[PDB]
């Protein structure tokens, strides 16, 4: 609607110069300020007040009252300002969030990245296990240095841009980063389900294979909705969600994969809870740190769906996956490079050889 | 997810924001 | 018994052992150390050596 | 020069990668197992190689050969003065430096040797098969738990325990040890993630 | 009864075995290499790292060209590297998945191993066909084979859980000599430069002195405290070392029939794999099961340093001819070497 | 020369008492578990008794449960077993046994055929 508002003021102006100023009395200034066209000498002028603004849409039919005097000059009170005129008949959530989920990012990207640095700067630590880890933390970066450039860009924009296709590349690229990072937490635990569902496999192809639905398949359905988006509406950047049925073409595959992927998080804990009974608390800190992992939360609001999530429901929703998913670096971090018994002690042994 | 929509959401807050501060500046 | 034969070549061996001489602990450690010294200069091991030589880098 | 012998040794490592890792993947898709109380005896159950070794024309001592068994999924462990041997056996391998990591499977095949058989009650939780006396059933369960208190004594080194009875053919034992090997490698992969 | 007069002659003849040893005895080394500097300060940094095997490795040899070193694991394979380009040259299947030892001839031709199977596999390297085939199998060992060295391309020496020690003749693959008498399963042996005589150590807390051409042993070296699982030769002739589960090594002397020196510090508790001299005799490097491995000096028993590089027991350690570097097999499936 | 030379021993009627002391020699004594392992005649050798490096765990047979009872001394590097309640049945050789182990709680081949850490104990006979 804001373009439309810009459109709309041009084309006043455009109407406002095909008029010009000679009249059998003096006429008075014209200009654009609501666009004010000629009045009349010794006169009530009253011109069409804009309805390109929410607040000013409900009232189509005011009129702007001006006094132009017979001399084409506006009753002006006092020349210390602009000329005087009258007219009469013509949120804090988003910040809180804003705030809440941009510090969290910046403490997972410093995590992340000494993280990923330990794993990798260990070359007694390469194992298939770890390898897909390692991968997770790095799209966890990407997933955070994406958000990063987003943010920003949208100030950008609205602080040119909105034609360039460089702002609609970049909103590509964090659906792009955003689903790697969904479907890469899958790979998680469809590998966890392969450890545990007894089965030879070859660690070479299932790997590949692990790496090639990790990262290829984010493209198979994020480069079509670009597409789709791109030729039906590009003006937003690709960042309004005119029709539900586009928007559910990038988030269809990412509820499956969160779907598939809380199956076999229960199936998981069934293979625990059965091994235990051969204890409550040990029960608990076990989910508590297999539920970061697998990124079980977003379950917890995954069905409601954003046509239907309405008033303050939309802010306990969008409490969570800003929170927890900000915070969820962090936690498979700590847990599985800090917390682990494994890196510890190869730090114990190391600190004699480093003193 | 809910990052896209959290995204509309302050888009469309902006562009609100944006088209009428402008005209009124204007 | 048959352990009777055990402890018959046991002795034996030790009567054998019993019959050779010996030399003097500051004899046999003195020489010791003398060729310890020979080849000070021969090890890479004891002395450092330059990466020119040193097929390890 | 030395280039053209340097390829002929690459091409050579090259070749000699491609044939371990094809190697790396038939010995990692098999088990290995131990049989004591080197004959060689392998078989698969439902696709799953294992491979049974059981040690032969060796001396007494052990104390050196039963080191080389370290890596080895679960050692079989069977019994028959003739058992205080044998427990005294189970209980040096069990809380052994080297072999702490190593899971043992017990496959259990009087009054005069143990006092204990006297004042020793059958625990309310048995599953006593109807088909013979609760004499012989309250056997079988003392040795059990002597066999436990001595395993579960300690697990510092977080291996265990899987005590078994002949009751059925050989044919029905092979399905018991391909289900105690899953357990064990299950265990270990749940320990690997620190979820356990 | 005659058995106790038997027992009655055997220890008042040890009592004068002990007499004159003790007759014999003089200021030891301890205090007479006082004025000798020590070593220094050294260190050891990993210059290769022999990757590729699968299982724990148990055993290694260097060979004459000093370059190349073959390797034994327990997951049934036999590699032969490269150490200046980390190139496996040859990688050999084991018909049996345990092995213990592994040898490699003074020729580069013939390479040796054994392990839980009494038989001792010999294959030939410089085969005209491109495959390595089993040249020979020597089998009539009754017990596990834990060390095994090369005399010649025609003669072999191998040690057997079997307190009989064997000299086998590689053509005729018969045995020539039964050397015996140890009492316990000898856990390894060393060859004497000169190739006339060697030692070999046991379970017993003993090391017997055997010529090879006889077959009888001419001294016996009992000051030990537990089994005995590392022995190797002065590169003199003259004295060896030798270690065992207590983490004390001993230096004997053949002359002297005595020790001659104990290494041992207080805060470790652990046992030894592994006992190999530098190419002066001056650095005794040895393993221990506290995953790194410790270089002593062999004239002042002072620590000179330590390599602790491992992530799991050292099983193996050999320098080279030349003493250029220093080759460690841990049971983490890595080798390394040190220089 | 690691070696366990031990007294007591000689005969005894049924139901009396008898001491055997295993005095160690050649190796530090604080720092192995020490082991009774007797050998019945016509039968092979089975294990009796046990303790720890200072002695915190001591493990009877069930045949000894209560009747045997073991102690050590550090200082002075010596191996008691108090009898009491003789049984016709328990004439045996008793032999002193050393574990190769130091500072393990396990120790294998000490009831083996052959044994170098072993004391050669003398016959110890119950009857009338």
């Amino acid at each position: 609607t804001v373009q439309k508002w810009r459109e709309y003021r041009r084309q006043c102006q455009r109407s406002l110069t095909e008029d010009p100023p000679p009249a059998t009395d003096l006429f008075c200034n014209r200009t654009f300020d609501a666009c004010w066209p000629d009045g009349e000498p010794g006169s009530f002028v009253n011109v069409s007040c804009p309805w390109y603004l929410p607040w000013a849409s409900s009232v189509p039919q005011g009129h702007v009252y001006r006094f132009c005097t017979a001399e084409g000059l506006w009753l002006q009170k006092d020349n210390s300002s602009l000329p005087w005129r009258d007219l009469s008949e013509c949120e804090e959530q988003l910040l809180f969030l804003y705030i809440i989920y941009t510090v969290g990012y910046a403490l997972s990207f410093s995590a992340l990245v000494i993280a990923s640095a330990i794993l990798l700067g260990f070359r007694h630590l390469h194992c298939t296990r770890n390898y897909i880890h390692l991968n997770l933390f790095a799209s966890f970066i990407l997933r955070a240095l994406s958000v990063f450039i987003k943010d920003a860009a949208l100030k950008w924009m609205y602080s040119s841009y909105q034609d360039s296709l460089s702002c609609r590349l970049v909103f590509l690229l964090m659906q792009y980063c955003v689903a790697a990072n969904y479907y890469w937490l899958l790979v998680e635990g469809v590998y966890l389900y392969t450890l545990l569902a007894f089965s030879v496999f070859s660690e070479q192809w299932i790997f590949r294979l692990y790496v090639s639905i990790g990262w290829g398949v984010p493209l198979l359905f994020v480069v079509p909705w670009g597409i789709v988006k791109y030729l039906y509406e590009d003006e937003g950047c690709w960042t309004r969600n005119s029709n539900m049925n586009y928007w559910l073409i990038i988030r269809l595959p990412i509820l499956f994969a969160i779907g598939v992927n809380f199956l076999i998080f229960v199936r998981v804990i069934c293979i625990v809870v059965s091994k235990l009974k051969a204890i409550k608390c040990r029960l608990a800190k076990s989910t508590l740190t297999l539920i970061p992992l697998l990124g079980t939360h977003e379950v917890i609001f995954a069905f409601v769906m954003d046509e239907h999530a309405r008033g303050t429901l939309r802010f306990i929703k969008l409490f969570t996956e800003l929170s927890f998913t900000s915070f969820q670096g962090l936690m498979v971090a700590i847990l599985y490079c800090f917390v682990n018994n494994e890196v510890q002690l190869e730090f114990r042994k190391s600190w004699e050889r480093w003193r | 997810h809910s990052q896209g929509t959290f995204t509309s959401d302050y888009s469309k807050y902006l562009d609100s924001r944006r088209a009428q501060d402008f005209v009124q500046w204007l | 018994t048959a352990s009777i034969a055990q402890a018959r070549k046991l002795v034996e061996q030790l009567k054998m052992e019993a019959n050779i001489d010996r030399i003097k602990v500051s004899k046999a450690a003195a020489d010791l150390m003398a060729y310890c010294e020979a080849h000070a200069k021969e090890d890479p091991l004891l002395t450092p050596v330059p990466a020119s030589e040193n097929p390890f880098r | 020069d030395q280039r053209n012998e340097e390829k002929a040794q690459r091409e050579a490592n090259k070749k000699i990668e491609k044939q371990l890792q094809k190697d790396k993947q038939v010995y990692r898709a098999t088990h290995r197992l131990l049989l004591l109380g080197i004959f060689e005896t392998k078989f698969q159950v439902d696709k799953v190689n294992f491979h049974m070794f059981d040690v032969g024309a060796q001396r007494d001592e052990r104390r050196k050969w039963i080191q080389c068994f370290n890596d080895v999924t679960a050692i079989i462990f069977v019994v028959a003065n003739r058992l205080q041997a044998a427990l005294k056996l189970f209980d040096s391998i069990w809380n052994n430096k080297w072999l702490r990591d190593t899971s043992v499977i017990l496959f259990l095949n009087i009054e005069d040797y143990f006092p204990e058989f006297a004042r020793y009650t059958t625990p309310e939780d048995a599953t006593p098969e109807p088909g013979e006396d609760p004499r012989v059933t309250r056997a079988k369960y003392f040795i059990r738990d002597e066999f436990l208190r001595i395993s579960t004594a300690s697990g510092d080194g977080r291996h265990y325990c899987y005590p078994h009875f002949t009751c059925a053919v050989d044919t029905e034992n092979i399905r018991r040890v391909f289900n105690d090997c899953r357990d064990i490698i299950q265990r270990m992969h749940l320990r690997q993630y620190e979820l356990l | 009864s005659e058995l106790d007069q038997l027992r009655q002659e055997a220890e008042q003849l040890k009592n004068q075995i002990r007499d004159a040893r003790k007759a014999c005895a003089d200021a030891t080394l301890s205090q007479i290499t006082n004025n000798i500097d020590p070593v220094g300060r050294i260190q050891m940094r990993t210059r290769r790292t022999l990757r590729g095997h699968l299982a724990k490795i148990y055993a290694m040899h260097w060979g004459t060209d000093s370059r190349l070193l073959v390797s034994a694991s327990q997951d049934g394979k036999l590699i032969i590297w490269d150490s200046y380009t980390t190139n496996k040259v040859h990688a050999i299947p084991l018909r049996s998945s345990w092995v213990m030892t592994c040898a490699y001839a003074p020729s580069g031709n013939y390479v040796a191993c054994g392990g839980l199977d009494n038989i001792c596999s010999i294959y030939n390297l410089k085969t005209r066909e491109g495959n390595v085939r089993v040249s020979r199998e020597l089998a009539g060992h009754t017990g596990y084979l834990s060390c095994c060295r090369f005399l010649d391309d025609n003669q072999i020496v191998t040690s057997s859980g079997d307190t009989t020690c064997a000299l086998w003749d590689i053509e005729t693959g018969q045995q020539t000599t039964t050397f015996t008498g140890h009492t316990g399963d000898v856990m390894s042996l060393s060859l004497a430069p000169d190739t006339r005589l060697f030692v070999s150590g046991a379970c017993d807390a003993s090391a017997k002195l055997w010529d090879v051409r006889e077959g009888m042993c001419r001294q016996t070296f009992t000051g030990h405290e537990s089994d005995i699982n590392a022995i190797c030769f002065f590169p003199n002739g003259n004295a060896f070392a030798t270690g065992s589960d207590d983490a004390t090594c001993r230096l004997f002397d053949l002359r002297a029939d005595q020790e001659l020196m104990t290494y041992s510090h207080d805060n470790i508790i652990c046992g030894i794999t592994s006992v190999s001299f530098s190419k002066s005799g001056r650095l005794l490097l040895a393993g221990y099961d506290d995953f790194n491995c410790n270089v002593w000096d062999a004239l002042k028993a002072d620590r000179a340093g330590v390599l602790a590089g491992h992530d799991n027991r050292v099983s193996c350690l050999g320098v080279t001819d030349d003493g250029m570097a220093v080759a460690t097999g841990s049971w983490d499936s890595f080798l390394k070497i040190w220089n | 020369q690691v070696q366990l030379q031990e007294s007591g021993g000689g005969l005894v009627q049924p139901g009396g008492s008898l001491r055997l002391s295993c005095a160690a020699s050649g190796f530090t004594f604080s720092n192995y578990k020490m082991n009774w392992v007797r050998q019945a005649p016509g039968k092979g050798l089975e294990w009796v008794s046990d303790i720890s490096q200072s002695g915190a765990s001591i493990s009877y047979t069930g045949s000894v449960k209560g009747r045997f009872t073991i102690s050590r001394d550090n200082a002075k590097n010596t191996l008691y077993l108090q009898m009491n309640s003789l049984k016709p049945e328990d004439t045996a050789v008793y032999y002193c046994a050393r574990c190769p182990a130091p500072f393990t709680r396990d120790c294998f081949d000490v009831t083996s055929t052959t044994y170098a850490y072993r004391g050669q104990g003398t016959q110890v006979t119950v009857s009338s």
